[PDB]
């Protein structure tokens, strides 16, 4: 069974840096997007969506286009301390209607140090 | 390997499904895929069941188990085309594609070929080659049998080609050429195709003689 790997469980950055966020999976199967939150409540904010969408603050570490890829990693440039948080690394399997949740990574907690 | 059927059939206003099997709903994303006749494809579905905003909304796609189904529901004579399953499976990191099926509107009733003969030209016959070209024209259904006769049955001397159902009409035409050598030609006198089609009670012979 597919596992979600956050090997980072707190990130310090320094105000108007670059902030990496790391994940990995371990298998392609089931079929499906990861996307990153903040957040893992009902009121979680999307960061990135690997299906669509625009994320100007957001590039991937990795190449997504290449078919073997399987880091998600992502970093925010010019962090400022409204950024801070924990973030989440998660993977969708297909569903009907609506995609569907399958696995999280355990987190990582950014944390700004201002100015 | 994707498969699905050669061909499906439908009444205008009606629903027809198209399915592909040989995939695996987990391992494998599916798209839909439109085709006139040698022209670029268009694509009507990706991942599985989303539709790009230029393509109507007549056109939807499923998956499940180890199949993947476009539905159109509306069928227009215009959605005469042939339908590519396309998937993505991601065991593999390949992109398998199915045969093709032809979607068939039945819209029209039988209608049967008017039949036309066309002799060789002088100016062809000087180049020491007798062409003969049969019309079928603007029937229905696909299926017609010609046979070619110099009163004697030929065989191996003919080839033929179809369209493919008209946009507008649902009907198709075919022609068979029959090719011989002058010499040939010269010899004998009572040229004929014979048209058997469901439309035509009866074969339909057109003939022309040599020299008139």
């Amino acid at each position: 069974e597919l596992q979600v790997i956050q090997p980072d469980k707190s990130v310090l950055v320094a105000a108007g840096e670059t902030a990496t966020l790391r994940c990995t999976a371990t298998s392609l199967i089931p079929v499906g997007p990861i996307q990153w939150f903040r957040g893992a409540g009902p009121g979680r904010e999307l960061i990135y969506n690997q299906k669509e969408g625009h994320f100007p603050r957001v590039t991937t570490v990795s190449d997504l286009t290449k078919r073997n890829n399987m880091d998600f990693s992502i970093r925010i440039g010019a962090i400022t301390p409204a950024d801070a948080g924990t973030y989440y690394c998660v993977k969708f399997r297909k569903g009907s209607p609506d995609d569907v949740e399958f696995k999280s990574g355990a987190g990582t907690e950014l944390s700004v140090r201002a100015k | 390997e994707l498969t699905q059927p050669p061909s499906v059939s439908v009444s205008p206003g009606q629903t027809a499904r198209i399915t592909c099997s040989g995939g695996s709903y987990s391992s494998y994303y599916y798209a839909w895929y439109q085709q006139k006749p040698g022209q670029a494809p268009v694509t009507l579905i990706y991942s599985d069941d989303k539709r790009p905003s230029n393509i109507p909304e007549r056109f939807s796609g499923s998956s499940s188990g180890t199949t993947v189904t476009l539905t159109i529901t509306g069928v227009q004579a215009e959605d005469e085309a042939d339908y590519y399953c396309g998937g993505y499976d991601q065991s593999s990191y390949t992109n398998p594609f199915g045969g093709g099926t032809k979607l068939t509107v039945l819209g029209q009733p039988k209608a049967a070929p008017s039949v036309t003969l066309f002799p060789p030209s002088s100016e062809e016959l000087q180049a020491n080659k007798a062409t003969l070209v049969c019309l079928i024209s603007d029937f229905y259904p696909g299926a017609v049998t010609v046979a070619w006769k110099a009163d004697s049955s030929p065989v191996k001397a003919g080839v033929e080609t179809t369209t493919p159902s008209k946009q507008s009409n649902n009907k198709y035409a075919a022609s068979s050429y029959l090719s011989l050598t002058p010499e040939q030609w010269k010899s004998h006198r009572s040229y004929s195709c014979q048209v058997t089609h469901e439309g035509s009670t009866v074969e339909k012979t057109v003939a022309p003689t040599e020299c008139s």
